Formats: C-alpha cells, structure tokens, sequence
C-alpha cells in the first residue's frame, strides 16, 4: 500500500526548508534593531539639549 | 606647470559613528547633615548634550516622585552630568530609588521614564 | 554631614519615552462666502512642535495642489496644531481632497507628501 | 448664511518621504602648483544642511591623517557641499586617499568616519 | 517492522514549516532597516548642521 508515498513527502518539505530563514540571520538583525532604536532617542536627546 | 588630477569619488559602504558612546554608568553620595540632604549624582557615558532631571521615586516599579528633589542638568560634549540638589529630610523619607530621567526642558519634563535607576 | 552614603548606577531593564503620543486626528470645517472660502482644520495628537502645511489637491488620493490654498501652522507642545485660511471658490472649484503635510521651515516646501487627508 | 462643512480626517498609510534624497557623489580637483595645493572636492545628493569635514587621510584603510589639510563647510540647502584648501605639498606626502566625514560643529571633530572617498 | 511509523514523520515536520518565516519576507525587512540607519544619520546631520 504504502509502495513509497512517502519518499516524495520527504523531499516535499525539504524543498520549503532550503528557504525560510535562519536564527543567527534574524538574530544580527535584532541587534541592529535595538542599536538603532537607542541611536534615534540618543540623538533625539542631543539635539533636544 | 599646475599639475591637476581630477578623481571621481566612491560613495564608501563604512559608515560608523565617532564621538561619545551611550553606556550609561555613575554612582550617588546622599550625605545628610542637621534635617537636609545633599545628593550628587556624577554620570558618565551619557548623551553628549541632553537634560538629565533626577528625582527621588517613592516606593509602590512605579511610585510617585517627591518632585520637591528634581535635580536638574545637562551633559557637555563627552556626556558627564552632575546632578546636586537639597532636599529636607522629612520630606526624603519613605523614597525607595533615585530615578534618573531625560529632560525635554530646562524647567523638567520626563522625556524618558528611567535611563538609569540606583536603590536608595 | 554626620550622615554618608555612596550607591553605583543599574540602568533599568526598559527605559520608555513619555510625552505627545503621536496618533494623527483632525476635523476640517469649510464655509465658503460670496467668492471665498474660510477653512479651520483643528489636528489633535500631532508631532509636539512641528510645522503643518496644508493644501487642496485636485483630482488626477493623487493630483496637483492648488498652492494659493496653502495654510501652515505649528503643533504647540502636546501636538496640537490649528490651520486657518481664505481663498476664492473659484480656484478650489476643482479641489477634491484637503491634504496635510508636514513642512520643512516657515513659508516653504514640504517635508513628507501627506499625512493626513480628508476627501471633499 | 454661507455653505458650510465640517468632514473628519482620517491617517494615510503610506506617509512617504518628500524633499531632496541622500546618494553621496562627488568629483575632486586636486590642481598643484609651485609648492602649494588647492583641492576642490565638489559634493552633491549629500544631507541638507550639515558640516562635511574632508582631508587627507595616510597610507595605514583607516590610517593616520594629515590634519592641516582639514577643510570645513557646509551642505547648502540640498546636500551642495563645496570644499576648498590650500596646503604645502611636502606635508601631503604618502597622503593615499581624501576621505569626507560629517563634522560635530564648524571646529572639525569627526562624526561620521569616511561618508565618501577617493584615492589620491 | 517500520509499518508506517513514517507517514506521520512527514507531516509532522511539514506543520511546522507552515509556519516559520520567509526568505523574501525577512530580507524586506533588511532593506527597510538599512534605509532608516541610513536616515537616522541624515537627520541628525542635517539638524545638527
């Protein structure tokens, strides 16, 4: 019955994996963020004072 | 012979900052005499140019502020506040953290809620 | 005095701005009398003190703004910003949306391409 | 008496940018005479109105710079910056590259550390 | 032995890349974070200038 219906599904969702994303990637991305987040308050505050 | 060489520039992909880095960091000395409190609050690595008001914070964080202690003063150009007030005691009494905050204005205002925070 | 004391700086966990939210709201009134048109558009919860241009677009939303409509104004403190003004119903005869902008000095160009519209 | 109005306004989502656009270009000039050099670096696309501080950076690329070659000015109204300097030509020796920074203030200070650059 | 102890080890992993993120997703956001470091230093340039 179940002659090989399944060696499809394994590549199947392996395809959709070779894309996605990674956690370092989105990590270095947070990081950034945050700095940025501080660096438009750091100069909003300068530039106030 | 005036020698002249004409080069296009590159628009460069290092654009890094260079001037005082914000890492919050100091210390306080409350130092009471006969019912008054003097506080100094020296700061470094702060905002190059910003008003840093400081107040004493009660317990309950949030917490009202006894804003009869508003510290009030700005950085110079490598981010050094010295925040010094005198408070009287009675009124002191019952606060749990000196609450460092921005300045919108010379006259106060809590731009920021708390960029740096020591227990009392 | 008789009494010391000396505590180093925590900077917090989060460190949250205060002040104006800037949520964008507004209410246009038009009354055009014989030949002319008055309009007092009240923005409310605006960027604390900036500038505030504002024309009427004709059609072609997209389209071409009639500039001898223009109203500019500033946000007081807390973002609140009253534009006033009066121009022949003849010119606006074509006018289909008021568009507010936000200006980049006194009498002068813009500095965004709409922020808030109503249409007409 | 006269029609009247008064329509609610409502936030546009795409609030885009407006006003002139930030791709620093830029041709150099570097004319050479008897024993002085005056170098026109001529800027364009660069930011409205701020200080570009532009001199000779030494073979090091991030090395040392020959300060007396610093030029100082300011952007104009579009991001026009025109620099000019004279400086004797046995001080520019092993200079490699003319890097443009931003400034802090029309007394040098580096705030941005090579915006734009070129060898020689 | 190995009936079919499988055809649910498909599945079961394929829920989860339902989910999970996207290539093209978070590199537009990449672009978008780029473009406001890049403003955060032309404003405070301008203003400070």
């Amino acid at each position: 019955q179940d002659i090989l219906d399944l060696q499809d599904r394994v590549s199947a969702v392996e395809a959709a994996q070779a894309d996605f994303v990674q956690r370092s990637d989105f990590d270095a991305l947070g990081g950034r963020v945050t700095t940025v987040e501080t660096r438009v308050e750091t100069v909003n505050n300068s530039l106030t004072g | 012979g005036p020698t002249e060489g004409t080069y296009t520039l590159a628009p460069q992909a290092v654009v890094k900052p260079a001037g005082p880095v914000y890492a919050p960091a100091g210390t306080a000395k409350i130092s009471e005499t006969l019912g008054v409190t003097r506080t100094t609050i020296t700061l470094t690595g702060m905002a190059p140019y910003a008003i840093y008001v400081a107040h004493y914070h009660k317990m309950g964080s949030d917490g009202p502020a006894i804003m009869e202690s508003r510290m009030i003063a700005q950085a110079s150009a490598d981010g050094k506040v010295t925040l010094t007030g005198i408070v009287p005691t009675a009124l002191i009494r019952d606060a749990a953290y000196i609450n460092v905050h921005h300045g919108r204005d010379f006259s106060g205002a809590l731009a920021d809620s708390g960029v740096i925070c020591t227990p009392i």
